[PDB]
């Protein structure tokens, strides 16, 4: 009778061994799945480092970035954050920065761009701006890891199930 | 009892040689569309995401 | 138009509104959801939107419709489930592959796609016309025609137009009404808004049956065509059964069953029910189903639904009224939609009254019941029309004390009660006399008088029975039996008999869910009866015992009775009812002896 | 813009007034942490938001905000399953995390095409206190109501050991033909407490199969009441993708409300009933809309949530909505719990509506819900029988009672008890009720059919 | 940094605040109370002063302290009476010549006459350290060392100084740590947040006991280590008295007593009685005062201080839980502290909720019984500790059903119950079998038949017996004699035995108050042999009277067991026991015959 009770344990304890080996197997599919993941992106960052270091190529990228985070802000005057290689970049095309700007909300074009002397890391990012009101209260770091760091919560899931499903 | 302090060492020997065969279809299926999936991500990313 | 300004919780403030009034349908937003304007403060306007506010985006423009929320009332009502804000459910299943709405529905509130048969009636070009007359008719009915169409309300004239008979949609025109110039065409269908009646030429004295078809309730209070009646229910009170049984028994034309915010999977189930269900009066095409219409809601759709769904199920009645249909209007739980008001209240930020229970709460549920009577129709034909309410609740207290029951049954005329300590015996619906009332019974009971039953004396002593039995029962309980008469046991042990018999009636079948008036005269005859007799019985000489035993199988034919169907013997009074008489007068004698 | 002001875990922005409801904000503060919010509300260039991480640590015109652009929806994936999570989706064994393959929202529900065919099919968890005395359906609601004190999550783990022994021998009757697989949310359920539900799970063979949310009460109010939202979508996207019955414990949902209590404290709503929010319904409401037949009726999601009675009392307001909104309940008394008894179901109150609407044939006898009838009738007699016998003494009680007396000693001892490894069959357990019921003479059995009856009684 | 903007009673409001977490801890004015921002709108502040604002002014600047409410924890804590925001008592009575603080003035939280010896861990000149890895440890008394300095959780890096053995000042540095630059300078204590729990590798499941060695606290519903406790109180009718005999009977590594919000004479007796006390595992230097520190406060004594004490006792007892020490944690009360909310509520003008008692009540109770369990300290080591709360309510409004106590009841697994009666009789604790349950007693009961004992067998037994006889009893009174026969007359009589063996005492002897598991094991094995053997020879012919008087040397021998030695067979072991079981034998031949 109670021989039953113990054999049941020791036969319970024999299928808790088995539940932990089987959810650490499918835990080590699932983060190798990952390591090819995040080696998509690390190939994505490569490229994004070698455009920004384009002056040419570069430029109708970076003025959408500061465009498009002007729709995210709409404030009548902005200070504009960049890298000290993309400053001169934001220089030769404020003109069409307000324009582009003003024609894609009602509101009229923007005063002034403000071309900010704080500056950005050079190591770690790479292009793009940080966009800020008058006041710098309200920022939209709208730089291109930020971009790809936001583009990978959402991409993940169309990525995973075309390679994984 | 002893089978269940020894013998769930081959119950991870056969845990361990079973995912051998993912993680290297894993790498290859990954390894041909990357190039696909970064062109994606660029004009993506250049845009709003 | 208008700008949002805030958009917090399911409350959403926009400026910049005009012609706006106090219950203006509003749809808000490049999304067009659900809106009504509940106050305004200054040029700020405070809309509750209550169709899922997630994702709603500030700054795009606030529509209004020139007109508080409104219902569509003409063909294609029957057999098609809706919403209490009137969008067709059913519309929405075949495009979105969803039963219930999401959010950025915009279908219009009437299915108006479809052909419907369109009679002339007995007017012709030249004749007058009045509201409510009888233009003609659309066959959608069991056996009659459902959608009477009618000239709406406020309207008079001379008909220049009348289109002949053939099929139509909605949509289409096939009437021109001229007074004082062209007053405007009309449609198949009206439109009117729910936070006004439609209106009638007067309300009558309401004096005919209304058949519940459960013989407890029926029995110790019947209802009539127009009553109000309240019913408090705490879960497990076999709600979905009575509601079940009326919608098939009852004698009215209509039913139009209304789910107040439900659970999903009690609304499936009656509505999958209908459609196997056949009618008494030899429906056919989904017969029962042919005859409802369902106004279907779930627990956390749409808040505009639930505190809708009363208004949008009333004026449905009222329509039908004024063709002279009588209908019955099964509201299902409106203890939900006084929990609607409780959050009205808190959301807009107004005060409430007692027990967190606003005051507001028991002039908007007066103006409900009075909706509704008996009445002669709307139009110059002249018929008589019902909308006859009987409305659940519940607590919120976990007592009858709560703001709730109480306000609802201020204004009743049919009170049928609660009894948890009957529940558990197995007896639904468990009333007592105690808790239940019906200022109609006298008028009624003479009325059954007439048909063949000993109904009204039978009643009286229906009352006292159960009363003398409560008051024994608590010396048996506290002091004993054994310090008590023979006589005072046989009160209760006659009355107990009438507790299972009566009370439980939940049924396992129609045969023992459904119980005619001559029926329901015929058990209560056979235990009146016994009781009389066996009390002189043991008087002259027989102990208790020996009766009781003596009784015994009698004491079971008479319980069994209800499993058996009533259409066995002459009509609807069994031959095993009719013998019972025999057989009780045989063994009196023998109990005596 | 900065933070304008904090009250409590609701925060005051001052920021501009174009982001949707239920956008995510991210707050930069100058201890080098970011913490994530909701917008609770929007204002004209200011918002009222709910933190997630935190309850406070938050600086004034220091602090900045930043935009996601982006919902909160909860990323759903079936690779979630065989792993265990806190409260707000995310390994605390800290391994790859619940990733995507669909985003759902919580702030209303994504598809809502829940049951126009009732739930009819029985469900069986091996045991005749609950199968029998309340028959559960595939989609149907039925909760465990219980007592301070009590061992709620103990019966909780029998249910779970016990259902999926039953299914293949139930897969032959037909009751099962898909996935089985459970959606586990603690919210205040203690560490120890647990651990005991991850062995449950170890036992029946879906350790792999559930996913589990751990929220502590130690852990922000705000991370709390996400909590069970969270453990819908997960069961609602298994059930409808790849249809599967998804069975959802949902302990306590006291400990919920407590959470409810303090953000309306903290917004400028008033409670009503009892301390507890005015808005109490709509927050119950939104869980149990979810809860039917999905899509295919072929998935489903089928609910057994559980209470603890925070007064101990049937007229306290928790368990009174929660009891109108659901299907029934299951009653444990204390007096049970105490003399020893396992499961200490008391049937005195315990019935589920539909009984006679969840039962068909080929599974279940037509019968099934008929003995029902008898057993509870009986049971109820039987305990006021008792009743009378504790007060007036044997001599004085009639005979009627003392068949009745006698019933319900054979009730509590045979019935109710059984083991908690041990399985039943909703034959088996019918063929217990007759010989029990069969203490009454035809005259006084008279809650069920003459035919049925007359061939048992 | 800011500038008041108003006073209204004890709340102070102050503008200008451009930075101030919601936690950060304040000094007001130029009095300097302590205050710390409960809410901010705007630039204005609510902050709560918890000492008197008379002689506060309108116009005075506000200065943050630059961390938030936070104590250190070092050595030096054990032998030192303090507040909930730390300030040592002892001091005040030295300098100001009071007990209870000057307000406006306050005092190093720890002492600083203090200088301990710290010796190095294992961690030596660019050795790599990680969180909860032990970089030291010093002294903290003159007998032991108890207080091991770990690095503190959030940190983590390479050491570029490590200080070399010897006394240091708590003021003085010891250690610097880089990892992103110097992250900061560490000293011998470091600061936790009181609200914000240590951290751990993994909680764990108890099954490790308390070492109290109270006889019938260990046998009938086993006392857990790692658990939760909750148990009745009305204040001086046994509880305060319990709490001091826990302290005594105790000898665990560390002990915390928590005064929440008591008499004050109360607070007074547990610091005298303490050093002249004895620890029962036979140490010294003031024996108990010396493994406990004291956190005391009485009601009287600002509410800052009260509400922080549980919060304070809570981070300590867990910080010791990573240090591998196992910690007795007693609170005294409950619901007091549950006032001290309810009257910040009132004060601040924000809404309590049920029973005028706040919302954020329940989440804060229950964060706090959560906390508290076996754990295995965060680090590379592994050390076990254990944090086990026992908190004292009583009622509070005067009804025991009200909300606190309810909402405790069920998150507790252990209740033992206090009874006025019980209390006078010298039973402590004063339980029966059903005023007391535990639900850790499955483990447990486990955990002891390992260690030797025959245990689960025994202990169901002691439970059916106590039962038992108090059934017997009412039968005698109803029924009568009739159904009393001395098979029954024996199952009275163990019980007796059992109650006078294990639920009396009172610390009579020293060996009354610790008893070890074995020996425990060992006086239920008398008391069920007897039971037995009694039984079987009344059945073989023999009377109750008569086996009474027979089996009396034993019997005598038995109950004095608590008085004797437990070091009779060996340090644990009792040979009295050993040799009882061949007496009861050759006994058994003596009561037949």
């Amino acid at each position: 009778g109670n021989f039953k009770s113990k054999l049941k344990k020791a036969m319970l304890s024999q299928q808790i061994t088995k539940s932990t080996i089987a959810n650490k197997m499918r835990l080590k599919v699932l983060s190798a799945r990952e390591q090819s993941l995040d080696g998509i992106f690390e190939e994505t960052k490569e490229k994004l480092s070698g455009i920004a270091n384009n002056r040419d190529e570069y430029k109708p990228i970076l003025q959408s970035l500061i465009v498009e985070a002007l729709l995210k802000l709409l404030e009548p005057k902005a200070i504009v954050k960049a890298l000290e290689r993309d400053v001169d970049l934001i220089e030769s095309m404020k003109d069409d920065i307000m324009r582009e700007y003003g024609e894609k909300a009602q509101r009229a074009p923007l005063e002034e761009i403000v071309i900010s002397n704080d500056y950005l890391n050079k190591d770690l990012v790479s292009g793009g701006v940080v966009v800020s009101n008058a006041s710098d209260k309200i920022e939209i770091n709208n730089t291109l890891e930020e971009r790809l760091k936001l583009l990978s919560e959402e991409a993940l899931p169309a990525i995973r199930l075309e390679l994984y499903g | 009892e002893q089978k269940n302090a020894g013998g769930v060492g081959e119950l991870e020997k056969k845990a361990e040689a079973g995912v051998q065969g993912e993680l290297a279809e894993i790498k290859k299926i990954a390894e041909k569309k990357k190039d696909d999936v970064v062109k994606i991500l660029i004009e993506t990313v250049i845009k709003p995401s | 138009y208008g700008a949002i300004y805030s958009v917090s919780g399911p409350v959403v403030i926009a400026e910049n509104m005009i012609g706006c009034a106090m219950y203006e349908l509003v749809k808000v937003g490049h999304d067009n959801l659900v809106g009504e304007v509940i106050r305004i403060d200054g040029d700020k306007a405070t809309i509750q939107v209550y169709e899922e506010t997630a994702g709603l985006t500030v700054g795009d423009p606030v529509l209004r419709t020139g007109k508080p929320l409104s219902v569509e009332l003409g063909p294609g009502l029957m057999e098609t489930i809706y919403d209490g804000i009137q969008r067709p459910l059913k519309a929405i299943k075949e495009e979105s592959q969803s039963i219930y709405i999401p959010r950025g529905i915009d279908t219009p509130a009437l299915d108006r796609t479809i052909k419907w048969q369109f009679t002339p009636g007995k007017f012709q070009v030249g004749d007058h016309i009045s509201g409510g007359d009888i233009y003609g008719s659309v066959f959608e009915n069991s056996l009659i025609s459902s959608h009477k169409i009618l000239l709406p309300p406020r309207s008079r004239g001379t008909i220049t137009w009348i289109a002949p008979a053939g099929e139509y949609t909605l949509d289409e025109k096939i009437l021109e009404v001229e007074f004082d110039g062209k007053k405007s065409d009309f449609t198949l269908y009206h439109t009117w808004p729910v936070r006004v009646p439609r209106p009638v030429t007067e309300k009558l004295s309401a004096d005919y049956p209304l058949l519940t078809g459960q013989r407890v309730l029926d029995a110790l209070f019947p209802c009539v065509q127009g009553g109000t009646t309240c019913i408090p229910g705490a879960f497990g009170c076999g709600k979905t059964v009575i509601s079940q049984s009326l919608s098939k028994y009852s004698n009215s034309d209509a039913i139009i069953y209304v789910g107040c915010g439900e659970r999903g999977n009690e609304m499936a189930e009656v509505l999958m029910e209908f459609p196997e269900l056949y009618t008494e009066m030899s429906g056919t095409k989904e017969p029962i189903m042919k005859r409802t219409t369902l106004v279907a809601n779930t627990s956390n759709m749409p808040v505009a639904a639930r505190e809708a769904s009363i208004y949008t199920g009333i004026t449905l009645a009222e329509y039908f009224r004024d063709q002279g249909k009588n209908v019955s209007m099964i509201a299902d739980s409106s203890s939900r939609w006084a929990e609607a008001l409780r959050e009205i209240s808190g959301r807009l930020g107004e005060m409430p009254a007692d027990q967190g229970f606003p005051a507001y709460l028991g002039a908007k549920l007066a103006s409900f019941y009075e909706r509704a009577g008996k009445a002669v129709a709307l139009g110059s034909p002249d018929r008589t029309g019902s909308v006859s309410i009987v409305a659940a609740v519940s607590p919120a207290g976990g007592d009858f004390s709560d703001p709730v029951t109480t306000a609802t049954l201020g204004i009743t005329q049919v009170f049928w009660g609660l009894d948890k300590k009957l529940a558990q015996r197995k007896h639904f619906p468990s009333i007592n006399t105690s808790v239940s009332y019906s200022k109609y019974t006298n008028v009624l009971n003479k009325f059954y008088d007439s048909n063949y039953p000993e109904f009204p004396v039978l009643r009286d002593r229906m009352k006292e029975i159960l009363s003398n039995a409560e008051e024994l029962e608590q010396v048996v309980q506290l002091v004993g039996k054994s310090a008590l008469s023979d006589s005072d046991k046989i009160t209760l042990d006659v009355a107990t008999l009438i507790k299972e018999d009566f009370l439980q009636q939940n049924g396992y079948s129609t045969y023992d869910a459904f119980c005619p008036i001559w029926k329901t005269f015929d058990m209560m005859r056979a235990f009146i009866s016994y009781h009389d007799e066996a009390q002189k019985a043991v008087a002259n000489g027989a102990n208790w015992s020996k009766l009781a035993d003596s009784t015994g199988d009698v004491k079971h034919a008479v319980s069994s009775s209800k499993f058996f169907e009533p259409s066995r013997g002459e009509k609807e009074v069994h031959g095993e009812f009719e013998k019972l008489l025999s057989t009780m007068q045989e063994r009196f004698a023998e109990s005596t002896d | 813009n900065t933070v304008s002001g904090v009250n409590g875990p609701l925060v005051i922005l001052e920021k501009v007034k174009f982001p949707r409801y239920n956008e995510i904000v991210n707050l930069t503060l100058p201890d080098g942490t970011v913490r994530q919010g909701q917008v609770l509300e929007i204002r004209g260039d200011r918002a009222i938001v709910q933190v997630f991480e935190g309850t406070s640590g938050i600086d004034v015109k220091k602090t900045t905000v930043e935009f996601t652009g982006e919902s909160l929806r909860i990323p759903v994936s079936e690779d979630m399953l065989g792993r265990i999570f806190d409260g707000s989706g995310r390994p605390i064994d800290n391994g790859p995390k619940v990733f995507a393959e669909d985003y759902l929202d919580i702030n209303g529900s994504p598809i809502n095409p829940y049951a126009r065919i009732y739930p009819e099919e029985m469900i069986s968890t091996g045991v005749s206190a609950i199968d029998t005395m309340n028959s559960i359906a595939r989609g149907q609601k039925i909760p465990i109501f219980s007592a301070s004190g009590l061992p709620h999550n103990e019966i909780a783990a029998q249910i779970c050991r016990q259902a999926g022994l039953v299914r293949p021998t139930k897969d032959v009757h037909d009751g099962h033909e898909e996935n089985f697989s459970i959606v586990f949310a603690a919210m205040g359920v203690n560490l120890e407490t647990a651990r005991f539900f991850k062995q449950d799970f170890e036992e029946n063979g879906s350790l792999e199969r559930t996913s589990l949310f751990l929220n502590l009460a130690n852990d922000p109010t705000i991370e709390r009441i996400i909590t069970p939202r969270l453990a819908l979508t997960t069961a609602e996207y298994l059930a409808y993708q790849t249809e599967r019955h998804v069975l959802t414990i949902l302990t306590d949902m006291s400990s919920y409300a407590d959470a409810l209590r303090e953000v309306s404290a903290a917004r400028e709503e008033v409670p009503g009933r009892r301390g507890y929010p005015g808005y109490m319904y709509t927050d119950l409401s939104t869980i149990y809309e979810r809860a039917g037949r999905v899509e295919g009726r072929n998935g489903s999601i089928t609910q057994i949530p559980i209470l603890t009675m925070p007064n101990d009392d049937i007229t306290h307001p928790i368990p009174d909505l929660t009891g109108y909104i659901t299907e029934g309940q299951i009653f444990v008394d204390r007096q049970l719990h105490n003399k020893g008894i396992y499961p200490p179901i008391n049937v005195l109150p315990s019935l589920s509506r539909l009984m006679k609407s969840a039962i068909g044939e080929g599974m279940t006898r037509k019968d099934h819900g008929d003995v029902s009838n008898q057993l509870y009738a009986k049971y109820a007699i039987g305990k006021d029988a008792a009743a009378m016998k504790a007060v007036v003494g044997e001599e004085a009680l009639s005979i009627e009672d003392k068949l009745s007396l006698e019933f319900l000693e054979k009730f509590e001892k045979t019935f109710i008890t059984q083991g908690a490894y041990e399985d039943r069959t909703v034959f088996e357990s019918l063929d217990q009720a007759w010989s029990l019921l069969r203490i009454y003479p035809k005259e006084m059995l008279n809650r069920i059919s003459p035919k049925i009856l007359d061939e048992f009684y």
